[PDB]
């Protein structure tokens, strides 16, 4: 069974990839979030790192990866109707830790993007604001300064 | 091996 060292293999395993993205590692890294919520804190905290981090055409797929695990544990929160927010080793809990991070990964990965990733950031702020991942007020500060 | 959000 995949273990968090194989989590951590995984994510440092992107740096190999020219474009930065892969959807069978995402998946790969998302089951194993699902799989592991009662580590949420350190996963979550390791793909924060990973997006303030990863060199500047990665940074859309830090996105990704937070956009996957995001909606994955925020459809966890739907299906539970939990609102825990405050309590560690939760979903709610790990969203709440994304959301107040997210407007600085947000105009980092903007700001060195080139012009095709950031279309593609534009794409995920749509599905963030419609999904309802984080606070809409957070992300029209965003959308204002970039995408207005 | 692209992604695309759904
Ligand atoms: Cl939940």
């Amino acid at each position: 069974h995949m273990d968090f060292q194989n989590f951590v293999a995984t994510l440092e395993s992107f740096k190999d990839l020219k474009s930065g993205i892969s959807g069978s590692r995402i998946k790969k890294l998302t089951t194993y979030a699902l799989d592991h919520i009662d580590i949420e804190s350190k996963i979550i905290s390791l793909i924060i790192d990973y997006s303030r981090l990863c060199p500047d055409s990665h940074k859309l797929g830090s996105l990704y990866i937070i956009d996957s695990i995001g909606r994955a544990y925020l459809d966890e929160t739907r299906s539970n109707s939990n609102s825990s927010s405050n309590k560690p080793g939760t979903c709610a809990h790990a969203i709440n830790t994304l959301g107040e991070v997210i407007q600085e990964l947000l105009s980092d990965a903007i700001a060195k993007s080139n012009q095709d990733h950031k279309e593609k950031i534009r794409m995920l702020l749509d599905i963030w604001d419609r999904s309802g991942l984080f606070q809409k007020s957070y992300l029209n500060a965003i959308r204002s300064k970039c995408f207005a | 091996d692209d992604y695309t959000p759904s």
